[PDB]
């Protein structure tokens, strides 16, 4: 049914202190390669 | 054949594409006041004294950093660019020390000169100052760190000359404070050429503290003798005495730098 | 045409889950129409992506307000062979500007496909979002979101189907309002100081690591893939000429329900207030001044926002402006001149100290405020405020000095009485 | 709020740092964000984990972040000192930071401030006996609407009222992890009392759309 009397965003109750690195990490194996500017620096 | 003209105060000047309103404005002879700009260093366009008018632009530019455009007139001396000038002076001046009388740097002061050539001749802050504690950087450079005005040369300097990475600029805002954070000496071969580019009494010679004020030195114009480079120099004396070392323009050996050997 | 604008509709309203009352992941998301066709408008191309936005009408949510889609067509050319990024500002940092933070936490979706499909207008590779380091718990939210996205095809290699391929990586701020500044939060992402960058180059030229980028608001980006679903024609139907489309609207301050709400726009500002938020504490005639669109907007008193409309044009003609539509309300309780007071304050704690005209200058200012707070000063100072505030504005790299200058001179152009009122009595106790 | 560096006992370039084993797998996804060639777009993240392992930053923190990412260590001082975030002197188990700017003094965040140095016992900028809270004033936390609100650690307590934050306080002192959001009656940015707006049922897929899609 329909129901707009009650909160739905209740997760991030449950966070904690590594939630967002933790979820980068996670991410890693779906990116696309990144592009390279030729050297490993500007001091190269 | 690709120069492109440009106006300055009315008068037609050619150009490359990518010459700045600065650089536009010298080739006239007229030279833009600046404290953050360098020739020889990378454009910063932080201190805001180059503020110009182009004409028909609601907005002044920062003739050290902004391209010139086709068709482009600058008005080096209008009373728009005038009242910048004057409101970035009293900016640079509010919190800068009265240390005149005992700096070094009295008499052959950017900031002295160009307060007497484009800003006001008076004072309305009515304010207390900023103080900065002093940093020890090595026995070549002595620094009184409240007369620094945020310029960010010796940064520069010591980044693209020098090649040394170690002074940076810590807090932000009006605490925006010049320096190495941690205890560290600036002992580059070429550290003392950020006595010569410091516009302000911020960085000064040790060994010359108060020894000499720059209207009663000769200059001898001479060559140093230290290696085989043959840097240009300045010889400063007074009374038959050597005060000081300062390098002299020379494109094709040592630009405007010395050694710390040398110097 | 449309003569009197408000009374917005549900079924018009673009971000309908802002009161997180619905799933705000993607099963959500995709029963509310996110996500939907998506593939059909990636493939339309990115001309006629950028003619949906141009006819639209859309103006960036930032705070300058500039026609988005001929911001983003600055891209629009062919690649050098550099990388192409679209950056999303997250910042969120004026302050009374919290609606960013709703379209975070609760209409993640929206914001993921806006830079799917915004990003695919410019042709970018990947999206940066940038979110403010203190929302962690929203830029979690954030990374779900991404992270359903990928799993479902929706973003990554093969975007939804159709052949391209975008990144959408969320980085986070450390503290810091100028930040939000388009080239200062470029600076940042790079790993340095916050501190703007001159113009030229302009990002679309010289952006981030020095590649092409456009700096988009949230906001922006978000109503960006309902816009050429539904189309611009529809969003153009809304708010006065120029002024198109649906806003959303911060009120705080002195009202009875401080609330975000979606509005149309050119809403008169009273409407706004009493509609949404309640009215004004202690009653419409309780009402001192407003700042409508965030701390950057100089305050209109009570007799101004009788008859003032919420846009861009609008507000320019009051001598102020929309900014991010966030309205501080302050009844007559106010102490005004300590409210404006605590404005600069707050410049004053997030100028960069780059250039010289806000490093001092704002510093400058703050000392002055604080001694008219207590009428510590004579009234020949009030124009010497004024003159240095002048010489703020329009000198400095960034318009955050510009920010700081505008609350002075509105105080000054519509409370000068209150000032030299307040002087009066200090000098009588000296 | 010194932004130069003493060394100390307690924070010298020897004091002990290094990130985990975890951590460093955590790092390594950090730098595949950014191109190559531009590892130093990492040092704002990288530093803030480090403060998340920690609790602050020591100069031996600053120096290890600088080693990872080859980047020169002043570069990592500037970022360190340039943002408000990272936490240069050690700090309380709880950093509670009152917003104080003008839409949040004008709901009464000073009342807010007030009480919390009451039942704690401190003033703005210290931190308890116990090492338990830290207390400081903040800027806009993007939280206006909602306002008086204070933020600990990760989370925003919005809605305040004395009382409120006084039951936050002993909440965390016994341990038990109080539930953000607001402390009045409503759920996030709601009008209280009743919405205005979005009273409806959500639009399905597909509505309104274009012809051509
Ligand atoms: C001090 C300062 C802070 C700013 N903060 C934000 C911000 O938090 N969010 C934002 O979208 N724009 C902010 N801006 C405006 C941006 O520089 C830029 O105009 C905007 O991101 C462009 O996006 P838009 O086209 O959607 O408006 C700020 C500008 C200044 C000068
Ligand atoms: S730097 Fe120049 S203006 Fe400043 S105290 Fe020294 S001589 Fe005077
Ligand atoms: S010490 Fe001198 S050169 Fe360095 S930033 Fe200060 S004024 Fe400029
Ligand atoms: S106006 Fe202020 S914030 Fe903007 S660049 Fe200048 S000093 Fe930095
Ligand atoms: S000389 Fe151009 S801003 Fe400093
Ligand atoms: S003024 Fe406190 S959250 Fe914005
Ligand atoms: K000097």
């Amino acid at each position: 049914p329909f129901d707009n009397t009650t909160y739905k965003n209740l997760q991030h109750h449950d966070y904690s202190t590594y939630t967002f690195l933790d979820l980068n990490l996670d991410l890693s194996k779906f990116r696309m390669p990144q592009p390279s500017s030729g050297r490993e620096s500007p001091r190269h | 054949s690709n120069l492109i003209e440009v106006f300055v105060d009315g008068q037609s000047v050619m150009v490359e594409p990518g010459t700045t309103v600065l650089q536009a404005c010298e080739k006239v002879g007229m030279q833009i006041p600046r404290f953050c700009y360098h020739e020889r260093l990378s454009v910063a366009g932080n201190c805001r004294m180059c503020l110009v008018e182009i004409e028909k632009a609601p907005k002044v530019v920062a003739a050290c950093a902004m391209p010139v455009m086709k068709g482009w007139n600058i008005l080096t001396n209008s009373e728009k660019t005038k009242k910048a000038r004057e409101g970035v002076m009293e900016f640079l001046l509010a919190n800068h020390p009265l240390d005149c009388p005992i700096c070094d740097q009295g008499g052959e002061c950017d900031l002295q000169d160009q307060s007497m050539m484009f800003g006001s001749d008076r004072s309305r802050f009515l304010e207390g100052k900023r103080a900065v504690e002093d940093k020890n950087i090595g026995p070549l450079v002595k620094t009184i760190m409240t007369r620094c005005i945020q310029c960010t040369r010796c940064i520069r300097f010591a980044s693209e000359i020098a090649g040394v990475d170690d002074l940076g600029t810590t807090g932000r805002g009006n605490d925006m404070q010049v320096g190495t954070y941690i205890e560290k000496m600036f002992m580059s071969e070429l550290s003392g050429n950020i006595i010569d580019i410091c516009p302000v009494g911020a960085l000064t010679s040790k060994p010359y503290a108060f020894t000499a004020r720059p209207w009663e030195t000769r200059k001898t114009e001479s060559i140093d003798v230290m290696d085989a480079v043959g840097s240009n120099i300045v010889v400063s004396t007074r009374t038959g005495e050597v005060m000081r070392i300062l390098p002299r323009m020379h494109e094709d050996i040592n630009e405007e730098w010395i050694s710390d050997k040398t110097r | 045409k449309k003569t009197s604008f408000g009374s917005l509709k549900d079924e018009d309203r673009i971000f309908t889950n802002l009161y997180g009352r619905h799933d705000w992941r993607l099963k959500g998301a995709q029963s509310r129409g996110d996500w939907y066709k998506t593939k059909e408008i990636l493939l339309k191309g990115p001309d006629w992506i950028l003619g949906e936005v141009k006819t639209s009408g859309l103006r960036g949510r930032g705070g300058a307000g500039f026609p988005t889609g001929l911001k983003w067509s600055f891209m629009n050319k062919p690649s050098d062979g550099r990388p192409k990024y679209l950056v999303v500002n997250a910042d969120e940092g004026e302050p009374g500007t919290c609606k960013d933070r709703e379209i975070i936490r609760h209409d993640p979706h929206k914001l993921v496909e806006g830079c799917l499909v915004g990003g695919r207008a410019m042709g970018a590779r990947a999206a940066y979002i940038y979110i403010r380091g203190e929302f962690y718990n929203e830029a979690s939210n954030l990374q779900v979101a991404i992270r359903e996205a990928y799993e479902a095809g929706l973003i990554g290699k093969n975007a939804c189907g159709s052949g391209y391929d975008f990144d959408v990586f969320v980085v986070r701020g450390a503290g810091a309002y100028i930040c939000g500044e388009e080239t200062a939060l470029i600076e940042s992402i790079e790993g340095k100081q916050g501190k703007p960058r001159l113009k030229p180059p302009f990002p679309a030229d010289v952006g981030v690591f020095g590649c092409p980028t456009t700096v988009a608001n949230v906001e922006t980006v978000a109503v960006s893939p309902t816009i050429c679903r539904r189309g611009g024609a529809w969003f153009a139907s809304f708010g006065r000429e120029r002024n198109s489309g649906t806003k959303l609207f911060n009120i705080s301050g002195h009202v009875n329900n401080p609330c975000t709400v979606e509005e149309e726009m050119s809403v008169p500002l009273k409407e706004l207030i009493e509609k949404h938020a309640g009215g004004v504490t202690g009653g419409w005639d309780n009402l001192l001044a407003v700042i409508p669109g965030g701390s950057s907007t100089p305050l209109i008193p009570k007799s101004v926002c009788e008859t003032v409309l919420m846009d861009f044009d609008a507000l320019i003609q009051a001598q102020t402006g929309l900014g991010t539509a966030a309205v501080i309300v302050m009844d007559r309780s106010t102490d005004i001149v300590k409210a404006i007071a605590r404005l600069i304050e707050f410049y004053k704690h997030e100028s960069c100290g780059q250039c010289t005209p806000c490093r001092e200058g704002v510093d400058w200012m703050n000392k002055v405020m604080a001694r008219f707070v207590r009428g510590d000063a004579r009234p020949a100072e009030i124009d010497s405020l004024w003159e240095i505030s002048k010489q703020i504005e329009g000198h400095t790299i960034c318009a955050l000095g510009d920010g700081a200058a505008w609350p002075v001179q509105g105080l000054i152009r519509h409370f000068r009485p209150e000032l030299e009122e307040r002087m009066q009595q200090f000098a009588q106790q000296h | 709020a010194l932004f130069v560096h003493r060394d100390t006992p307690e924070n010298n370039p020897e004091t002990p740092f290094d990130f985990t084993p975890e951590n460093y797998k955590r790092i390594e996804a950090i730098v595949k964000n950014y191109p190559e060639g531009h590892k130093a777009a990492a040092v704002l993240p990288v530093l803030d984990l480090a403060q998340r392992q920690n609790g602050w930053l020591p100069i031996s923190a600053m120096n290890k972040v600088a080693e990872i990412l080859q980047v020169p260590p002043m570069r990592v001082y500037e970022v360190a000192t340039f943002y408000t975030m990272y936490n240069r002197k050690p700090v309380g188990k709880y950093h509670i930071q009152v917003c104080t700017t003008t839409p949040c003094m004008l709901r009464n965040s000073d009342s807010i401030l007030e009480a919390i140095q009451k039942k704690l016992g401190i003033k703005v900028g210290e931190t308890t006996p116990d090492k338990l809270f830290t207390l400081i004033e903040v800027e806009c936390l993007g939280a206006c609407v909602n306002a008086p609100m204070v933020q600990i650690n990760d989370n925003y307590y919005e809605d305040l009222t004395p009382k409120d934050i006084e039951e936050i306080i002993d909440e965390l002192k016994a341990g038990k992890i109080p539930k953000p959001g607001p402390r009045s009656g409503r759920f996030s940015c709601e009008p209280a009392g009743g919405l205005t707006s979005l009273t409806e049922p959500p639009k399905g897929p597909g509505f309104g759309v274009q012809a051509g899609l």
